[PDB]
DNA sequence: GCATCCGTGAGTAGAGGGAAGCACAATTTAACACTTTTGTCAAG
DNA sequence: CTTGACAAAAGTGTTAAATTGTGCTATACTGGGAGCCGTCACGGATGC
């Protein structure tokens, strides 16, 4: 018992009897009148219409709480003519709660047709419940249409949007998700007519104007889902995908040792230069603080122009070239 | 992890703990003077959803009348358990019986048993046995063409109700503006409607009948009961480890071996918390830590496809359900929808 | 006692394996026209 | 060491094109589906 969350939810919603046609009309009328009374109260009292509905909703639900009591007492201090709109607002809020509770069976019937598309059954039901709440606010009973006629549009829309937003590890925009679904549906129809898997050219032509084979292949590459690192490989359960993927981010011991050898040999060659010549190259190349320094900031640090540093920076470079050619001690590092 | 650490401190069995944690039964934190089945409700008492609803919202029932037949009772007339409200249905509780939807309104004009057929898209705006001034509306309608008004003064009588609602409540007619509104909770002696002239004599929830010019107080209690880890967390916060240790030490003096063995196991957990300095309420989570991303990588491979760990999917489920509960709470969703979301959030953490 | 629940069971290697559309509003991206930089060729 | 004086490069501002996010649709429709025993055998702890 209680091991099935789906069974537990179905039992709870079955304890609310279904509404008759007479009962549905009364609830819809009460909600609409209550919303109008809230608008009337705000105009007279000057407060935010959004804030007033929260105070009424808080009292009905029961159980900033400090200001909720303060605002409520001001409403109750109105005269009898204005206190009547308070009564209508309270009744309208209670009717909205009862109207939503009696239509929970409708969402379950709709939500069972969307399973197997990336979301669990309970997740589909909860997303559908959000659409049901929206339909209550926008429903109009003057048109003499039944509630299920208008609420079905909102319940289906909420489930569809949730799938396009939460069913993929790498989220794709809704406009591109629709394109992917159309592309797959078109390919299936061509496959059963051609008797074989269609090519990219055939899919592109049937897709419509503005589509070529290059765009078809690019869309298919986008629609690829990542693979799990814990996917078992082989019958014995000891090997997984992650056991074959090397790490390319951290430097290897061989690469780390080459950097150290190059640095110690480079600084050894710099000692053959003058004290001022070495400092210019070490700053104009960025061997201190990691940042290259232009002829201006170098000039600012040493108090000289930029044309002067240009010559001495080049002069020190040419002396290094002559030394290297006579020993061949710095060539293997390139 | 058998034996449960939370259950040992709170003296709750494994069956009881699962029922509260996964939203199956309520647990009492404040009885507020509630009586169930003639026995006062105690703290730490487990209530079913049916029992909780009776204590919190009262008892009432509706009986659908067959088409054409007419009830033998009047509006606002008290009935007893087993009394035949209609020839086709019998009542199951005592209370005030009120008409729900009169399918035919028989207005008695004074100049006259005129018969009016009321469509489901129409509502009656006057009460039974009431004086209606000439020109006032009697039955409202969506279309003004089919709207019915009062030709002259008379007494309006309701006939052929769609159903009869029997609610165990007390009716207090009011003369002036009511000092309370629908949804409030009152206690005996409180000023109810007419600034102290009319006062309630029983606990209950008050709803205002504007058309009937009466105030109804449905007998109920403002009991404090909660489900989930929220109710367990408060119980752990109120625990006094020093006081509990002394009580268990005295029970250790029982000559029976079974009681001594039971008291020793509980005292071992109590002593462990006292020595270490941890708090019992820390066993319930408020903030969930997140592993560093490099330990749950999403990396590209020699080709172009991506590979990722299963922990990323488990983190995505928890975030999606946590964000949906925030939106549901802001919209004032009913408790049934909220309770399902909370149960799903607990399972996502597991 | 006797019912219910829960964690445990050798090592290394290989080798295959691996299901709507639309309109409209915000929001980001790319192209392009000036404009200050900053290295430079030539003197002095 | 310095001044001049370009010439390409880097930097900035505006703006149209592309992409992304959000709301809505009115006959009536109101409690899921899948599974199926060589169900692994044996101690240890716990509840009653």
């Amino acid at each position: 018992s209680t091991s099935d969350p789906v069974r537990q939810y179905l039992h709870e919603i079955g304890q609310v009897p279904l509404l008759t046609l007479e009962e549905e009309v009364e609830l819809a009328r009460k909600v609409e009148e209550g919303m109008e009374a809230i608008k009337k109260l705000s105009e007279i009292t000057g407060l935010d219409p959004d804030l007033i509905r929260e105070v009424v909703r808080a009292k009905i639900l029961g159980s900033d709480p400090k200001t909720v009591e303060e605002i409520d007492q001001k409403l109750k201090s109105l005269p009898k003519e204005h206190k009547r709109y308070l009564h209508i607002a309270r009744e309208g809020e209670a009717a909205r709660q009862h109207l939503i509770e009696a239509n929970l069976r409708l969402v379950v019937s709709i939500a069972k047709k969307y399973t197997g598309r990336g979301l669990s059954f309970l997740d589909l039901i909860q997303e559908g419940n959000q659409g049901l709440i929206r339909a209550v606010e926008k429903f109009e009973y003057k048109r003499r249409f039944k509630f299920s006629t208008y609420a079905t549009w909102w319940i289906r829309q909420a489930i569809n949007r949730a799938i396009a937003d939460q069913a993929r590890t790498i989220r794709i925009p809704v406009h591109m998700v629709e394109t992917i679904n159309k592309l797959s549906r078109t390919a299936r129809q061509l496959q059963q007519e051609l008797g074989r898997e269609p090519t990219y050219e055939e899919i592109a032509e049937a897709m419509g104007p503005g589509w070529d084979a290059k765009r078809v292949e690019e869309t298919l590459k986008i629609a690829q889902e990542p693979v799990s690192l814990e996917t078992p490989i082989g019958d014995e359960k000891d090997s997984f995908y992650g056991d074959f993927i090397p790490d390319e981010h951290l430097p290897s011991p061989v690469d780390a040792a080459t950097q150290s050898l190059l640095s110690e040999e480079l600084e050894k060659a710099l000692s053959k230069l003058s004290e001022r010549e070495a400092m210019v190259l070490k700053l104009r190349k960025g061997l201190i603080d990691g940042r290259e320094h232009t002829l201006e900031e170098v000039g600012a640090f040493f108090g000289v122009t930029r044309e002067r540093i240009r010559q001495i920076e080049n002069k020190a470079l040419r002396k290094l070239k002559y030394h290297e050619s006579r020993t061949r001690k710095l060539r293997d590092f390139l | 992890d058998v034996p449960s650490k939370i259950g040992t401190l709170l003296d709750l069995s494994a069956t009881e703990l699962e029922q509260v944690l996964y939203f199956s039964k309520y647990i009492v934190l404040d009885p507020k003077g509630a009586i169930l089945n003639g026995v006062p409700v105690e703290k730490r008492q487990l209530l079913t959803d049916e029992e909780y609803r009776e204590l919190r919202y009262g008892k009432q029932e509706t009986y659908p009348l067959p088409p054409g037949v007419d009830a033998l009772v009047k509006d606002g007339e008290e009935v007893v358990k087993g009394q035949e409200l209609a020839p086709g249905v019998v009542s199951r509780l005592d209370g005030v019986a009120l008409y729900r939807f009169p399918r035919r309104v028989r207005v008695e004009y004074v100049k006259e048993p005129k018969d009016y057929r009321v469509q489901p898209h129409m509502n009656v705006v006057v009460p039974e046995g009431a004086r209606v001034e000439a020109g006032d509306k009697i039955v409202a309608a969506i279309d003004p063409e089919e709207e019915v008004i009062a030709e002259a003064e008379g007494v309006v009588h309701l006939h052929e109700p769609a159903s009869i609602l029997v609610v165990k409540a007390r009716v207090y007619p009011f003369e002036d503006d009511v000092e309370v509104s629908t949804g409030d909770r009152v206690a005996p002696g409180d000023v109810l409607a007419d600034g102290g002239k009319v006062k309630s004599d029983v606990y209950g929830r008050v709803e205002v009948d504007l058309v009937r010019n009466v105030v109804r107080v449905v007998e109920s209690y403002d009991i404090d009961a909660r489900m989930g880890a929220e109710a367990i967390q408060q119980l752990l916060k109120e625990l006094d480890l020093e006081a509990l240790e002394k009580e268990l030490l005295e029970e250790m003096k029982h000559p029976s071996r079974a009681r001594r063995a039971k008291a020793r196991k509980r005292l071992e957990v109590v002593r462990a918390f006292l020595d270490s300095g941890n708090r019992p309420e820390w066993m319930i989570l408020e903030a969930v830590p997140v592993l560093p991303p490099d330990l749950r990588p999403m990396v590209q491979v020699d080709g172009g496809r991506f590979a990722t760990s299963d922990l990323n999917d488990l983190y995505r489920r928890l975030i999606n359900r946590n964000n949906r509960l925030k939106k549901l709470l802001a919209q004032g969703a009913p408790e049934i929808i909220i309770r399902n979301e909370k149960r799903m959030l607990q399972e996502a953490v597991d």
